[PDB]
C-alpha cells in the first residue's frame, strides 16, 4: 500500500483582523515514505465556495514553492522533516480568509492549486478573522 | 526489443546528466554517417523497423517511472509507458502510425492522443510559451510523476502538456545541442529552476532549418544565412557550418 498516508492537521482558530496563525500538516508515523517525498498543498473552503488552492511545496528537492495571488507576501508555508510536519504561516490575516482550510499531499508531486493533483488529505480546520 | 536507457533525477549530477545524454546520442546515431563534421541521424526511408526507435526509462527518488520512445530519426520524443498503459503522440501519417505499434507491445492500455507532441500544440495546452515553463532537475522530477499519474486520472491537462515541454527539452533538445545540453548543467549543478532563453528556443525552433542549410552547405557556406537570436533577443545571422560544430550534435537527414 505504498504511498498510504494519514495527515493531521491542527493549529486553527479565531483571530482579530490582522493577525497570524500558523497551521500544520502531521503526517502519522509508519507511511512508508515520509512526508518529504511528498508534495502538499494547502486550501481553504468557504460554505459556497468550492475548494480554493493558496500555497503549495513540491516534492522537489528545490524546495520550489507557488503561491495564489490572494495570499501573497502574506502566506508562507516550509517544513520541518525531523517532526514529519508541514507548516502554514498566514499573517496579516483579514476577514476575507475566514474559512475552513485543507492540507493535501501527493507522493512525488508537485507544486498544485488543483485538488485532483493531491491523494492524501487532511480533516481539516476552521479559520476565523473578527473582533 | 528496442534499446533502454535509464536515467533518476536522485542524486543527479552534471556528470549523471551528461552520461546519461550522450548515452542516448550514442544509441541514436551508431552510424557515424557525418556531414560536415557534425553528425547525421539515419534515414527515415528504408528504415527497418527494429531500428526506429529507443526507449528512455526515467524514474526519481519517490521511486515513480516511466519510459519515453524517442524516434532515432528525428530524436524527439513519441510517447511513453507508465506501468500498464502506454501514450502516444498524435502520428503525423499512416506510416508513423503503424510503427508505433511496435513500441510497448506488452502494455495492456494503449492510447493515442488526439494531438500532436509539437510545441504550438504543447504550448497552448500548458496555457505557457516555452519562455515561461522552467527547467532544471525539479521540473524534470515532476514530470516525470507528472506523467506516471497520468494513467490513473490523477494529472490534469495542462500538467501534462507542461511536463512533456521539460521532457522534450531536457532529452531530445539536449541530444541535438551540446549548447541546450549545456543550459540544463547548469540549472542541475545548482538545482536552480529557469525557464529558456531566446538564445535557447530560437535554436530549438531551427534545427529543422539548420540540419538543411548545413548538408546542402557549398563546402560549409550556408546558401542562405540562418537568423537566430541572443539571450537579449536580440538578432543575429549564421553563415557557416563552422561557428555550430560546438553549437549542434546532430542532425536529421536531408538531400
Ligand atoms: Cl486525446
Ligand atoms: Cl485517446
Ligand atoms: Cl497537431
Ligand atoms: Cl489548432
Ligand atoms: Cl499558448
Amino acid at each position: 500500500s505504498n504511498a498510504q498516508v494519514q495527515l493531521v492537521e491542527s493549529g486553527g482558530g479565531l483571530v482579530q483582523p490582522g493577525g497570524s496563525l500558523r497551521l500544520s500538516c502531521v503526517a502519522s508515523e509508519f507511511s512508508r515514505f515520509t512526508l518529504d517525498y511528498y508534495a502538499i498543498g494547502w486550501f481553504r473552503q468557504a460554505p459556497g465556495k468550492e475548494r480554493e488552492g493558496l500555497s503549495s511545496i513540491s516534492s522537489s528537492s528545490d524546495g520550489f514553492t507557488s503561491y495564489s495571488d490572494s495570499v501573497k507576501g502574506r502566506f508562507t508555508i516550509s517544513r520541518d522533516n525531523a517532526k514529519n510536519t508541514v507548516y502554514l504561516q498566514m499573517n496579516s490575516l483579514k476577514p476575507e480568509d475566514t474559512a475552513v482550510y485543507y492540507c493535501a499531499a501527493r507522493l512525488g508531486g508537485w507544486a498544485s492549486f488543483s485538488p485532483q493533483e493531491y491523494d492524501y488529505w487532511g480533516q481539516g480546520t476552521q479559520v476565523t478573522v473578527s473582533s | 526489443q528496442y534499446p533502454i536507457i535509464n536515467f533518476t533525477t536522485a542524486g543527479a549530477t552534471v556528470q549523471s546528466y551528461t552520461n546519461f545524454i550522450r548515452a542516448v546520442r550514442g544509441r541514436l546515431t551508431t552510424g557515424a554517417d557525418v556531414r560536415h563534421e557534425i553528425p547525421v541521424l539515419p534515414n527515415r526511408v528504408g528504415l527497418p523497423i527494429n531500428q526506429r526507435f529507443i526507449l528512455v526509462e526515467l524514474s526519481n527518488h519517490a521511486e515513480l517511472s516511466v519510459t519515453l520512445a524517442l524516434d532515432v530519426t528525428n530524436a524527439y520524443v513519441v510517447g511513453y509507458r507508465a506501468g500498464n498503459s502506454a501514450y502516444f503522440f498524435h502520428p503525423d501519417n499512416q506510416e508513423d502510425a503503424e510503427a508505433i505499434t511496435h513500441l510497448f507491445t506488452d502494455v495492456q492500455n494503449r492510447y493515442t492522443f488526439a494531438f500532436g507532441g509539437n510545441y504550438d500544440r504543447l504550448e497552448q495546452l500548458a496555457g505557457n510559451l516555452r519562455e515561461n515553463i522552467e527547467l532544471g532537475n525539479g521540473p524534470l522530477e515532476e514530470a516525470i510523476s507528472a506523467l506516471y499519474y497520468y494513467s490513473t486520472g490523477g494529472t490534469q491537462l495542462p500538467t501534462l502538456a507542461r511536463s512533456f515541454i521539460i521532457c522534450i527539452q531536457m532529452i531530445s533538445e539536449a541530444a541535438r545541442f551540446q549548447y541546450i545540453e549545456g543550459e540544463m548543467r547548469t540549472r542541475i549543478r545548482y538545482n536552480r529552476r529557469s525557464a529558456p532563453d531566446p538564445s535557447v528556443i530560437t535554436l530549438e525552433n531551427s534545427w529543422g532549418r539548420l540540419s538543411t542549410a548545413i548538408q546542402e552547405s557549398n563546402q560549409g557556406a550556408f546558401a542562405s544565412p540562418i537568423q537566430l537570436q541572443r539571450r537579449n533577443g536580440s538578432k543575429f545571422s549564421v553563415y557557416d557550418v563552422s561557428i555550430l560544430i560546438p553549437i549542434i550534435a546532430l542532425m536529421v537527414y536531408r538531400c
